[PDB]
C-alpha cells in the first residue's frame, strides 16, 4: 500500500465491499446461495459469526442437483427476503445450469446475483464528479458499450437482473509473503495448463496467460509501481510482458505520465527499481516431481490442501494471523521438529491456556504424521528417496532399470502415480531414451494397469515429459549430467533429496555469476551487479533449449527493492521455502532485496497426474 | 531608486547543501523518500504524514540550512542566523 506493498491490508477491502453489498442487498432475513469452487475462499477471508453479526443473512447453501430435489424442501421453505447466488465466471465463459433451471421450476419472483472481477483501477475514483454533469451532457455511458458481456446467454424468465458487481484483488493466505491467485482451475477441476483434451490447448493457454496479465495489471495500478527492467524466460512469457505492456502503455490515465517525466526522466533518476522476472514450468519439468521433505511438503503430497488453506481430515486452522507456533514450523526440516516441539514444551513448563491446546494439537499431528510415514509400506518412503538420488546423478545400466522399476512394483505395495512419475523422471533425466525400451514398458505398463493406460502414455508423449530419442514451446533438449556441471546443484538445501532446484540457480545466475565462474568462465561483464543483465550466456543456453531467443531483456524507462517472481504455471512449494534461503544470501553478501512470489495456484505432483487422465 | 531597485529581486543558492549534517538538496542525489513525498501530494492529496517535515531556509549566504537541524542548537526560530 502506497509504494510499501503492506500485503495484509489487501484483506480488508475485499472484506469491507463484501459486507457493504451484502449489507446493501435488503434490511431483513437473507439467505446465501454459494458456489462450491467459491465457497472455501469465502471462509478462509470472513468467519461464520462475522458474517452473522455484520449483515442479517442467517444462511448459507451450495450449488448443487441436491437443491433441485431440496427446491420444494429448502428452497421452498426459509426465503424470509430473497435468494442471493454468488457465481464465479472469471473462467469457462459459461454459468452453471442448477440456477437455470431453479429459476424456471420453482419461480422465483427475485433474482439477485453477484459475480466478481478484478479492480477497475481505469475508473479512477469515479472521475472526480462527472465533471459537473458532463460539462453539459457532453458525455454520456448509455448505450455506449455492448449489450452484455458472458450473461448475455441469460435472457429468459424474467427481467430480475440486479447484478452486483463485487470487486476482488489478490490477498495472502498461506504466508505473509506470498499472495496467490486462483486461475489454473475451472469449476469442473481440469487443469488450466495441461488440460485432459489435446484439441484446445492454444485458446487455453491464451486464456490463462490474459487473466494472469490482468490480475497483474489491477495490483500495479493498484499499488502505483513503475516496472524499470523485465527478464522474460521462455516463450509465452515473451507474449505475457509485450500485451502486458501494450495494455500499460494504451489503458494508463493522465496525471501520471507527468510524474513519469518528473521521476526518472531524461539525464536523471531517483534511484528506484523494481523486477519483472517471469518463468514458465514447462520450461524445467526436472523438479516439480521429487518428493517433499519439508513438513508442509510432507503434510501436503499426503493430504492434498483445497482452495482455502485448510484440510478436511483435521479442524484446527492453519492459518498464520492468529496462531506463532505454525510460523516457525511450517517450512523448517522434519526432523529437526522433534526436539524443537520437545525444547517448546519443556521451557513452558517452569511458566495462556491457547498456548497450550495449540502445543498438544501440534505434537498429536506430529506423532500422526510420523506414525503413518512408516508401518505403510515401510522403506518406500526412503526407498523412492534413494532411488531418485541415484537417479540424478546418473547410473543408469544396460536393461537393469526394467528390474527395479518392477522390484517395488509388487514386492511392496505402491500407488499407479508413484510409478508413473519416477518413469517419467527416468525418461526426462537423459533427455533422452532409446527406442528398445518402450516396446517393453510401455507393454508391460498396458499389461498391469488396462487398455486405457495406452491413450495416457500417448497423451503425456508430446508435451515433452515422455519423448523418444527418435512454436516449440520451449521444451528442454539438453542432458541432466551435463547441468551438474555448469551448475552446482548436487555438492545449503532441503525440501527435496539434497538437491537445488534448477529455477534456483536460473535466477542466480541473474544477479550473482559465483558458481558459473567455477565451472565454464575464463572472462565475465562482472561479479556484483545491481541491475539484472543478461550478456555472453547465450550459448549455454542456446544449447540449453535450442534457440538463442528464450531470453528477453527490456528496459522501460528511458535513461530497498521489490521483485515480483510471478509462476505461470504453479509454485512447487519447495521452491518457497529456497526462496528465503535465497533473500538470506543475497542479503548477507550485500545484495539487499525484497522477493514478492505470484502463484497462480499450487502445483503438485500427484495432482499433476489426474490433470493428463 | 537604489533603495526601491533592491527590494524585488531575488535570491539562488550556490552551495549543494547545509554544513551540519551533510546531505543534498539541490544536485542529484536527493534521498528518494523525498521523492515519494512529493508523488503523495499534488496528486491524489490523500495523507502527508511522515517525519519529513523540515522546511529548508535560504539565506543572504546562500548556504541553506534545515529548520529541525537549527533547532537542534537551542536556537529559537525568530533569530536565525549563518554560521558562515
Amino acid at each position: 500500500m502506497n509504494r510499501f506493498w503492506n500485503t495484509k491490508k489487501f484483506s480488508l477491502t475485499n472484506a469491507d465491499g463484501l459486507c457493504a453489498t451484502l449489507n446493501e442487498i435488503s434490511q431483513n432475513d437473507e439467505v446465501l446461495v454459494v458456489q462450491p469452487s467459491v465457497l472455501p475462499v469465502l471462509n478462509s477471508l470472513l468467519t461464520f459469526q462475522d458474517l452473522t453479526q455484520s449483515t442479517p443473512v442467517r444462511k448459507i447453501t451450495l450449488l448443487d442437483d441436491q437443491l433441485s430435489d431440496d427446491l420444494p424442501s429448502a428452497l421452498g421453505s426459509v426465503p424470509q427476503m430473497d435468494l442471493i447466488f454468488l457465481i464465479d465466471v472469471r473462467t469457462s465463459l459459461r454459468l452453471p445450469p442448477q440456477l437455470l433451471d431453479a429459476a424456471q421450476k420453482h419461480n422465483l419472483s427475485s433474482l439477485h446475483i453477484i459475480y466478481c472481477r478484478w479492480k477497475p483501477s481505469f475508473q479512477n475514483t469515479l472521475e472526480d464528479t462527472e465533471q459537473w454533469q458532463k460539462d453539459g451532457f457532453d458525455l454520456n455511458s448509455k448505450k455506449t458499450h455492448f449489450p452484455n458481456v458472458i450473461e448475455s446467454q441469460l435472457k429468459e424468465l424474467s427481467n430480475e437482473y440486479t447484478l452486483y458487481p463485487w470487486d476482488l484483488l489478490p490477498f495472502p493466505q498461506i504466508d505473509e509473503n506470498v499472495l496467490l491467485t486462483h486461475s489454473l482451475y475451472n469449476m469442473e477441476n481440469v487443469n488450466m495448463y495441461y488440460p485432459n483434451l489435446r484439441s484446445l490447448q492454444s485458446a487455453t493457454e491464451s486464456i490463462l496467460v490474459d487473466d494472469m496479465v490482468n490480475s497483474l495489471q489491477s495490483l500495479i495500478f493498484e499499488t502505483n509501481s513503475i516496472i524499470t527492467n523485465v527478464v522474460s524466460i521462455g516463450n509465452l512469457s515473451k507474449r505475457c510482458s509485450h500485451l502486458l505492456k501494450k495494455r500499460i502503455d494504451e489503458h494508463q490515465t493522465e496525471n501520471d505520465l507527468f510524474i513519469k517525466g518528473t521521476l526518472y526522466g531524461e539525464r536523471t533518476n531517483c534511484g528506484l527499481e523494481m523486477d519483472l522476472i517471469i518463468l514458465e514450468r514447462n520450461t524445467d519439468p526436472i523438479t516439480p516431481l521429487l518428493t517433499q521433505l519439508t513438513y508442509a511438503g510432507i503434510l501436503d503430497d499426503l493430504y492434498e490442501f483445497n482452495s482455502g488453506i485448510k484440510i478436511k481430515e483435521k479442524d484446527m486452522n492453519f492459518n498464520y494471523k492468529e496462531d506463532k507456533i505454525w510460523n516457525d514450523l511450517k517450512f523448517l526440516n522434519f526432523g529437526s521438529i522433534g526436539p524443537q516441539l520437545n525444547k517448546l514444551a519443556k521451557e513452558l513448563q517452569t511458566q495462556l491456556q491457547q498456548r497450550q491446546a495449540f502445543l498438544k494439537n501440534h505434537t498429536t499431528l506430529s506423532s500422526d504424521v510420523l506414525k503413518v510415514v512408516e508401518t505403510e509400506e515401510y522403506g518406500s518412503f526412503n526407498k523412492i528417496l534413494e532411488l531418485e538420488l541415484e537417479i540424478l546423478m546418473g547410473n543408469t545400466l544396460n536393461n537393469d532399470i526394467e528390474d527395479i522399476i518392477l522390484e517395488l512394483q509388487y514386492q511392496y505395495e505402491v500407488d499407479q502415480k508413484k510409478i508413473l512419475r519416477l518413469i517419467c523422471l527416468l525418461s526426462l533425466c537423459k533427455n533422452s531414451l532409446r527406442e528398445k525400451d518402450y516396446e517393453y514398458l510401455r507393454t508391460f505398463m498396458i499389461d498391469s494397469w488396462g487398455i486405457e493406460k495406452c491413450f495416457q502414455l500417448e497423451s503425456l508423449a508430446e508435451l515433452g515429459f515422455f519423448t523418444s530419442k527418435t512454436s516449440k514451446s520451449t521444451r528442454l533438449q539438453k542432458e541432466y549430467r551435463y547441468i551438474s556441471q555448469w551448475f552446482n546443484t548436487v555438492p545449503a538445501t532441503f525440501a527435496y533429496s539434497g538437491v537445488v532446484p534448477l529455477t534456483m540457480r536460473l535466477v542466480q545466475m541473474l544477479y550473482d555469476r559465483s558458481i558459473l565462474f567455477h565451472n565454464y568462465s575464463s572472462q565475465q561483464p562482472f561479479i556484483l551487479s545491481r541491475e539484472p543483465r543478461v550478456s555472453q550466456t547465450e550459448d549455454l543456453i542456446e544449447q540449453l533449449y535450442g534457440d538463442s531467443h528464450a531470453i528477453e531483456e527490456s528496459i522501460w524507462v528511458p535513461g530497498e527493492d521489490i521483485a515480483l517472481v510471478v509462476f505461470l504455471g504453479g509454485v512447487t512449494m519447495g521452491e518457497i521455502a529456497i526462496m528465503k534461503h535465497l533473500q538470506k544470501i543475497l542479503g548477507k553478501k550485500g545484495i539487499n532485496k525484497r522477493f514478492i512470489i505470484i502463484a497462480d495456484g499450487l502445483i503438485n505432483g500427484t495432482r499433476i497426474m489426474n490433470s493428463i487422465s | 531608486q537604489q533603495y526601491r531597485k533592491f527590494l524585488s529581486e531575488g535570491w539562488s543558492i550556490h552551495t549543494d547543501d547545509c554544513e551540519i549534517c551533510g546531505k543534498k538538496i539541490w544536485g542529484a542525489g536527493l534521498d528518494p523518500l523525498l521523492f515519494l513525498a512529493w508523488e503523495n501530494v499534488q496528486r491524489h492529496q490523500d495523507m502527508i504524514s511522515v517525519d519529513l517535515k523540515t522546511p529548508l531556509v535560504i539565506f543572504k549566504c546562500h548556504h541553506g540550512f534545515h529548520q529541525t537541524c537549527l533547532e537542534n542548537l537551542a536556537q529559537k526560530p525568530d533569530e536565525y542566523s549563518c554560521l558562515i
